[PDB]
Parts: structure tokens; C-alpha cells; sequence
């Protein structure tokens, strides 16, 4: 069911008319990412029973795999495989000559159409104006996040009907979340519930999804104190600490020894410029070899040129710690850069006993 | 009733959205004449001639043809001599593809031959048939345009008469074309503008929603006429009209909106009304860009303000995440204890939103040795839009607009 | 450093000079606070929506947040009472109360719409305050 959406629904519906009627060629619907594009026109298509056939283009990553898709699911509602486009156009022609595809609308729906400019040059284009090359009563549907300014190619095509599906409120989220209660408590619990959690959460998580999702894991704390024994100081008062606790992830739900010693030579390397590196080190007034003389100037002991030291390099090469930038054949002049967060840096040098602060060029 | 209703929608949707054909042409005369003129002189006798016709996209380039060969085809037998190939330069890409077309289409394969083989001697050593080239600027960019220079050989040629007809959005095609095959080309062109003045569109409007002289009722047909009559001197109408006749001449756009217009006619109302069409054309002509930016969010919002801050500061030049944390920071700083108490994640996991809404693009794109932070973004937007949306944004709290007019 | 904390001192004695008082109160403490805090200083606040200023606006908001704060260790029209009561020394007339009162009201309202400073937990509904404010 749907809940809020009548406008739109309205306009679908005057829009489709009669069965044996035609309808736009395009139609270019956008909206946000909690809007329920996919949830409202699924719903009407199965409420309206229409030949529909459900495509994801994230799932046919390949043209060949898009129209045998389409091809093998419209047969299956009335083995077949093409290659071209023109070729998927005659067997197309073929297929749709079925009773029960003479005298009725064919509608492809086809959702996540950001990827479909990133396809093929001519297959949009082919797409859009599909009505007048096949004359076989047919409309495809569009659902995108990224307006039509977008999309539009360098020669000009066919433009599509746009429509948009409007934002929600607090009304109308309020509305969705309190339609599927709980049948072990009152209508009235679970409406108290979702008012404070619109009034704690709505100013960043708006959607509908995540606060959702966000309720039914907080629900079991909200009802442990009445059933431990209406009292809605006593529920504030139980529940407030575990709702900041909670709102510090909205979104989110030990090195060996000399390996410290080369990340935070690394990241001094990275962020203080070479001019001031004597003014630094020197006892008296990036590459590797200056990553090799800071970091004897830094350790007190003598360190040996073991090979272990230069595999510790590749292996922190390999975590993803310290980043290659010349080329893979030149492993004689070697280029890095770091890629440590200043916070995890400053950790690391506390555990060492080391205040990384006191020779950053920047901050002095 | 409502059968009358139903025909009558069923009638108005196949003449806009399948734009069947009509016997009405709009400032077309000598060039239909001129175009029918040497169709006849092509089919009745040997004779070989070229065409190219340009216009804009949607200015009907195709019922010029299709109502000229309706006109010509049946006027003798000829149309038994003669035959019709169309290709597009959509379907066909490749000139394999487009041979594989051409022979299909004369129903010869069983002559030339079923399997892949490359040779095409078959139909050229063989070789009255017309050419239809729809995209025809297409067809000019394969790599040696081949088929374009055997047609045009042949239609030189004196072995058989072949009429070649091309189409072209593009006002450059006798560039695009090799010496070699424009020599070969006969300079005929015909040029498809909307050369008419504004109470001449007045006219096409009034003649297009209305009735033909078929419909069964007739009464209801003759209403029907003066409706549409009366409510093409109403001044909102023309107001509608001239606003859409200054934005585009092209009747493309004017069947878009005459089609979404006649969407909502129901049984309580029967005849339209200019509220009507105001209501059409505000739906028609509504910016994205403003739409986008009222669905979003107060943290995004904030982070929109301090970009346009580092837009006037930094006079046209990028930035990344690091500054735009600094500042929003410096802004939550200045405020005693407001409720912003956010920390990075949320923030950055915002900016990825955002730029998830292609509302800001990346310089120079590089990965792997430039991580998300310390990266070089734009934004796409102006000061007066921003301006704009914020005015009518539902619920923007007051230290936030104080801020941004800051 | 220390030579503005003796400016402090300096600033708190000539407010308590200032009221013909022989004892020195934190009163003075809290305004002379604001004054070496503020800075950078505009030429004038801009009005906010009848126009109120942006220094009131925060003060009223102190002001109540601080009292529901303190009763944490409540209902609309109570709280609304407490203000009149509070605010007493000031009012001389009717006038002065009824646009006290149109104030008030639209300011709580502001707060619990735009601003989400403050909650609504079901005429006299009860108000609580958003747990992230200092
Ligand atoms: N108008 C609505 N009425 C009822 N439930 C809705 C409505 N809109 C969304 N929902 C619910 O919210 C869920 C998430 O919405 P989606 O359908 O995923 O959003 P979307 O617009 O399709 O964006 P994409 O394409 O999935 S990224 C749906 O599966 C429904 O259960
Ligand atoms: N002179 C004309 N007489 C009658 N209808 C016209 C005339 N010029 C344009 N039209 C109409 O304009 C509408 C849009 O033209 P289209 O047929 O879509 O363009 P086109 O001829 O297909 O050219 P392209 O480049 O292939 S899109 C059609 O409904 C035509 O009937
Ligand atoms: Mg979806
Ligand atoms: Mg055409």
C-alpha cells in the first residue's frame, strides 16, 4: 500500500487512460533516494495488471545480457538470443504479434538509468524514440536520482515527459512509520515513539529507510522499562542516555616496533617541506633516501640495512598505508606518500613515547 | 458521454503522440511542390537525382516525405516498378550491418547467399529503387564512407535509375563530406524553417485542436469548434502561446504541451479552460536545479553556504574537504552552544551524498594517489539560485540564513 | 593570560562601583564576561520575525533553558506563568503584558519548529529539552 501518494498515482493513472490507448514514448521520472520510486510505480503496475517487464541495469552490465533479459522475460509473459540493437528491434517486432500483446500498451521499466549513458553512445537514442521505429503500441519508463539536464545528448533526441515525486514531511514520515505497528502494544505506544525519534533524529536523517531501520534496533530498550514496571517522564528519563549513545554512529553501525617508527617518519616526510628538514634534524646551524636519513636521525640505536626493514616497507606498501607513485619498473627512485590520518598518527606516537607535534613545520 | 470522450482522446492521442499522418502542411508549399516535382520526374522516368534535406530536430523532416510518396506512389502503377529502402543511421553503425539491411530489404539474400561472407559483388555487379537515409550526418563518419560514394556512383552512373534521399540536423554536411563524393553529389538542398510569424502559430494552434469533419457527433463537433475558437482570442491563452513561441518555434514542443493539456479532461469537464493551460505550461517550465536543492537537507544547506563563502573569497578557484570542515567549524565556534555538535564521519559521509548528486565535479580525475579528502571540487551552482532556493525553503532556522547573508 | 584576568577583576569592580554596591556580586562577573568574550563586533544585529533582536532572542532562550534545565533535579502554560512572574519587575502596563505574552508564545513555538531546541511529547502539551544543548 501507499501511504501519501495520490497526486501522482492520479496522474499515472489518467495518463495510461484505456488498455488499447496509447501514451507517451518517454517518460522520465526523478526524485530523491528515499522517494519510492520503485515501491509506488511496482505497486500501480501490479494493482493495474499490465504486461510490465522489471529491469535492473546494474544487473545487465553488458548490451547483449540487457536485451536477452528483455527479450526471454517478455516471452516468458506471453530460448531467444540477439546480438544488435537492430536485430533486437526485429525479433522484438516479432514477438510482441501475440494475442495477448495486440491491442495492449508494453511497458519496460527500467530503474538505476544513471549507468545507462555510460553504456553505449546510440542506445539511449534508440531507446527514446522505440514507439515510432517498432509502431507497436510500447512505452519505457525511466527511474533516476540525476535530473534530465543530464542526459540529454550532444545531437538531441526525442525529449521525454519529466515528472518529479515530491519530498516527504513530518507528517508523512510520521504516517509511514506508525502505519506497521507493533500488534503487541497500543497504536498510541508506537506513535509516542516515533514522535521523539522524529524530534531527536530529523534534523540530519531524513530518510525513511535508515530511520526506520534506526527504530526497530532502539524498540526493545524503549519497551524494557515498562514491562521491568503511560509514565512519560519515567521513559524520557530511562531512555535519554542510550539515545546519545546511539546518535554518536547515525551512518557508521598494535604495529611492530620499527614499523612506528617508519609510518611516522613517513608522515613527517609527507607534511614538512624538505627546506626545513636540517632545521629540524641537522645537530648544528618524497624519496627514499630522505625518508632513510630522518629515520636514523630519529632513532637513538644504530639500525642495521636488514632486508627485513625494506619487506616492512612493501608490506606497509601493501596495506594500503603508504601509497607507490612512480613507476613499478623504477624501484630505484621510488616515490610515497602517506596516507595516515593526523589523529591516528598522534595516537601512534603516544604509545611510543614521542611528540610528533613539537617538529610539524606547519602548526610551529 | 463518455464514449464521445473516449473517442475523441483516443483520436488526439494518436495524432500527437504517434504523429500520424495529417493533410494540413504549415508553410511548406513550394518546398513539398518542389520536392513532389522531382519525385514524379525521377519515377516516371530514368532519370537519377539527389537530395538533402535540413532542418531542426523535430520540425518534421519526415511527414514531408511520407506525405509526398502517400501522394505519388498511388497515382499508377509506377509504385509496382518502383522500390523503398529506408535506413537509419541509428540501427545501422556498421557498413556490414547496413549491406546486411539493403539485401534483407530486397528480399535477395537467397540470391546473394545466407552465410557471412564479406563479398557484396552479388548485389553491385546486378546492379527503379528510392533510398531513405534517416541520421544521414551519421553514415559521413564511418571510416571511408563507402557506401555512401556507391551510391553516389551509382546514381552517376547510366545502368539504373537510383533516387537517394538523405537527412540532416546539421547545417555543415557539405563539410563533413569528402571532395570526392560532394563532386559526385547533386547540389540539391531543401531547408525546413518554422519561417512564419506569431499569429500565424496562433492559427496552427487553433487548427490543430480541432476536430476533423469525420467524427460522428456532429453538434458536439461544432461546440467543439467554437470552444476552441473562443479560447484562442482569451488573452491568458495568448499570453501562454507567446511565452512558448519566444522560448521555441518547434512543434514538437507545442504537441508536448497540447497533449499534456488535453491530460486532464474528464467527464465533469468536458471543454478545457485556460486555467488549464496555465497549469500545463507552469508545469512545463520548472527548473531542476531548484527542485533538487529544496529536497535537501540542514547539514547540506550549511555546507552549501560555506562553499559559496569560499566561491567569494577565493575568487573562482577549487577547494576540498579540509577547508570546508575549517569553516563550518569556525561558524559553530563563533555560535555559543548551539546544537551542531557533530563529529568527521557524518560530515564527510554528507559531502559524499552530495557529491553522489553530481552537484559537484572533480578536476584532472585521479584515484588511489589522491584519496577524497585533498581533492579538487567545484561547485555548480550560482549565488542568485542559491538565494533563491533558500528563500523558499520550509523551515531554514535563522542562524543559519544570518549566516549565509553574511 | 594573567594581565586579562586582573582586567577582569578591574571590570567587576567598576560594575559593582558602578551600582552604588559595597560588595562585589557574580551578576557583574556574568556581564563583563560577554564584553571581553564578544570581539569582533558588528555595527547592528539584524531584526528577527513585529521584529525582536538577535541578543534577546538568546537571551530568552538562556533563560528558559536554563530554568527547565534546573527543574530536570515541564507543562507550557506553567513555564509560561514562571516567565510572567519572573519578568514582573519590568511590565507597567496591559499593553506591555499582552505583547509579552504574543512574544513568548511565538518564540516557544519558533524553538520547537525551527530551531528543534526544544521536543513536544504528548492543549498543555509537555516540553523537554533537546539533550545536545550546553
Ligand atoms: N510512498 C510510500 N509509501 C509507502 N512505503 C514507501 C513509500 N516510499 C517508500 N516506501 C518504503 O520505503 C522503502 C525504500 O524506498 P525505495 O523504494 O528503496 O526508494 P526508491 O525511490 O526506489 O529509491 P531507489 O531507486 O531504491 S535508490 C520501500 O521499499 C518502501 O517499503
Ligand atoms: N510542415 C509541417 N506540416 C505538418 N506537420 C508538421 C510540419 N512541420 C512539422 N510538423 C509536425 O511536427 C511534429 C514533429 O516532427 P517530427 O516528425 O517528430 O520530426 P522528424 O520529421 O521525425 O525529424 P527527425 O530529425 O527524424 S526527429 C510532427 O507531429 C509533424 O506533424
Ligand atoms: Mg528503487
Ligand atoms: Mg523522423
Amino acid at each position: 500500500v501507499v501511504l501519501c501518494r495520490e497526486s501522482q498515482v492520479s496522474i499515472l493513472q489518467s495518463l495510461f487512460g484505456e488498455r488499447h490507448h496509447f501514451s507517451f514514448p518517454s517518460i522520465f521520472i526523478y526524485g530523491h533516494t528515499a522517494s519510492g520510486k520503485t515501491y509506488v510505480t511496482q505497486t500501480l503496475l501490479k494493482t493495474l495488471e499490465l504486461p510490465h517487464v522489471f529491469v535492473n541495469c546494474v544487473e545487465c552490465f553488458t548490451l547483449r545480457l540487457l536485451l536477452e533479459q528483455i527479450l526471454n522475460k517478455l516471452n516468458h509473459l506471453s530460448e531467444i538470443t540477439c546480438e544488435t540493437f537492430n536485430d533486437f528491434v526485429r525479433l522484438f517486432k516479432q514477438v510482441t504479434t501475440a494475442e495477448n500483446l495486440k491491442d495492449q500498451t508494453v511497458y519496460i521499466v527500467l530503474d538505476k538509468a544513471e549507468y545507462l549513458r555510460d553504456m553505449e553512445a546510440n542506445l539511449l537514442p534508440g531507446f527514446l524514440r522505440l514507439q515510432e521505429l517498432a509502431d507497436r503500441n510500447v512505452t519505457v519508463l525511466f527511474l533516476s536520482e540525476i535530473v534530465w539536464e543530464k542526459f540529454r545528448p550532444n545531437t538531441g533526441c526525442f525529449e521525454p515527459f519529466v515528472l518529479y515525486f515530491p519530498d516527504y514531511s513530518i507528517g508523512n514520515l510520521q504516517k509511514i512509520l506508525s502505519h506497521d505497528h507493533p500488534p503487541e502494544y497500543s497504536a498510541d505506544f508506537y506513535a509516542a515513539y516515533i514522535n521523539i525519534l522524529l524530534g531527536v533524529f530529523y534534523t540530519v536523517c531524513r530518510d525513511l529507510k535508515e530511520l526506520r531501520h534506526l527504530a526497530v534496533l532502539n524498540f526493545p530498550k524503549y519497551c524494557e522499562p515498562v514491562v521491568k514496571g503511560r509514565d512519560t517522564r519515567k521513559l524520557w528519563r530511562n531512555i535519554e542516555p542510550h539515545l546519545k549513545k546511539a546518535m554518536q554512529t547515525v551512518y557508521l553501525r598494535e604495529l611492530p616496533y620499527y614499523s612506528k617508527f617508519i609510518l611516522i617518519a613517513a608522515y613527517l616526510a609527507s607534511y614538512n617541506p624538505a627546506r626545513t628538514d636540517k632545521r629540524f634534524f641537522l645537530k648544528h646551524h618524497f624519496p627514499l633516501d630522505r625518508l632513510l636519513a630522518i629515520l636514523y636521525s630519529i632513532v637513538d640505536s644504530r639500525v642495521a640495512p636488514t632486508a627485513n626493514i625494506f619487506s616492512q616497507i612493501t608490506s606497509l606498501v601493501t596495506l594500503q598505508l603508504l601509497t607507490l607513485v612512480g613507476h613499478d619498473d623504477q624501484l630505484d627512485g621510488p616515490k610515497y606518500k602517506c596516507t595516515v590520518s593526523l589523529d591516528f598518527i598522534r595516537a601512534i606516537a603516544r604509545t611510543v613515547n614521542f611528540d610528533i607535534i613539537k617538529y610539524l613545520y606547519d602548526f610551529l | 458521454h463518455t464514449e464521445c470522450l473516449s473517442q475523441v482522446q483516443r483520436i488526439l492521442r494518436e495524432r500527437f503522440c504517434r504523429q500520424s499522418p495529417h493533410s494540413n502542411l504549415f508553410g511548406v508549399q513550394v518546398q513539398y511542390k518542389h520536392l513532389s516535382e522531382l519525385l514524379k520526374r525521377t519515377a516516371l522516368h530514368g532519370e537519377s537525382n539527389s537530395v538533402l534535406i535540413i532542418g531542426p530536430r523535430g520540425s518534421g523532416k519526415t511527414m514531408l516525405i511520407n506525405h509526398a510518396l502517400k501522394e505519388l506512389m498511388e497515382i499508377e502503377e509506377v509504385s509496382e516498378n518502383v522500390l523503398q529502402v529506408h535506413l537509419n543511421g541509428l540501427l545501422q553503425i556498421n557498413d556490414k550491418i547496413a549491406l546486411k539491411e539493403i539485401t534483407r530489404q530486397l528480399n535477395l539474400e537467397n540470391v546473394v547467399g545466407d552465410k557471412v561472407f564479406g563479398s557484396f559483388a552479388e548485389n553491385l555487379s546486378f546492379l527503379p529503387v528510392i533510398f531513405i537515409l534517416d541520421e544521414f550526418d551519421l553514415f559521413a563518419h564511418h571510416k571511408n564512407q563507402t557506401l555512401l560514394y556507391n551510391l553516389f556512383d551509382i546514381s552517376q552512373s547510366a545502368q539504373t535509375p537510383i533516387a537517394v534521399i538523405g537527412l540532416t540536423c546539421r547545417l555543415d554536411i557539405l563539410e563533413l563530406l569528402e571532395k570526392r563524393v560532394k563532386s559526385r553529389f547533386s547540389h540539391r538542398q531543401i531547408h525546413l524553417m518554422n519561417s512564419f510569424g506569431f499569429p500565424q502559430y496562433v492559427k496552427i494552434f487553433k487548427e490543430q485542436l480541432s476536430l476533423p469533419a469525420e467524427f460522428p457527433d456532429k453538434v458536439f463537433a461544432e461546440k467543439w469548434n467554437e470552444n476552441v475558437q473562443y479560447l484562442s482570442e482569451d488573452r491568458s491563452v495568448q499570453e501562454v502561446l507567446q511565452k512558448h513561441f519566444n522560448i521555441s518555434k518547434n512543434l514538437r514542443s507545442l504537441h508536448m504541451l497540447l497533449m499534456l493539456a488535453l491530460n486532464r479532461v474528464t467527464a465533469s469537464h468536458p471543454f478545457m479552460t485556460a486555467v488549464d493551460l496555465m497549469e500545463a505550461s507552469q508545469l512545463c517550465s520548472m527548473d531542476s536545479k531548484a527542485n533538487i536543492v529544496h529536497g535537501l537537507s540542514v547539514l547540506e544547506i550549511c555546507l552549501i553556504i560555506a562553499m559559496k563563502h569560499l566561491n567569494d573569497i577565493y575568487e573562482e578557484e577549487p577547494f576540498n574537504f579540509q577547508m570546508v570542515y575549517n569553516e563550518f567549524q569556525k561558524f559553530v565556534q563563533r555560535k555559543a552552544h548551539s546544537v551542531y555538535n557533530f563529529e568527521k564521519p557524518v560530515v564527510m559521509k554528507a559531502f559524499e551524498h552530495l557529491q553522489q548528486l553530481e552537484l559537484i565535479k572533480p578536476m584532472e580525475r585521479t584515484s588511489g594517489n589522491s584519496q577524497r579528502e585533498y581533492q579538487l571540487m567545484k561547485l555548480l551552482l550560482d549565488n542568485t539560485q542559491i538565494m533563491n532556493a533558500l528563500q523558499k525553503y520550509p523551515n531554514c532556522p535563522t542562524d543559519v540564513r544570518q549566516w549565509a547573508t553574511s | 593570560t594573567v594581565r586579562q584576568l586582573e582586567s577582569m577583576i578591574r571590570l567587576s569592580e567598576a560594575m559593582a562601583r558602578m551600582h552604588c554596591c559595597d560588595e562585589v556580586q557574580p551578576k557583574h562577573v556574568k556581564e563583563a564576561f560577554r564584553l571581553l568574550n564578544k570581539s569582533i563586533i558588528r555595527v547592528e544585529t539584524p531584526d528577527v520575525n513585529l521584529r525582536l533582536g538577535f541578543s534577546e532572542y538568546c537571551r530568552i532562550s538562556n533563560l528558559i533553558v536554563l530554568h527547565l534545565r534546573k527543574v530536570e533535579e515541564l507543562k507550557r502554560s506553567e513555564l509560561v506563568n514562571w516567565y510572567l512572574k519572573e519578568i514582573e519587575s519590568e511590565i507597567d502596563s496591559e499593553e506591555e503584558l499582552i505583547n509579552k505574552k504574543r512574544i513568548i508564545e511565538k518564540v516557544i513555538h519558533r524553538l520547537t519548529h525551527y530551531d528543534h531546541v526544544l521536543i513536544e511529547l504528548t492543549e498543555d502539551p509537555y516540553l523537554v529539552v533537546n539533550p545536545n544543548y550546553l
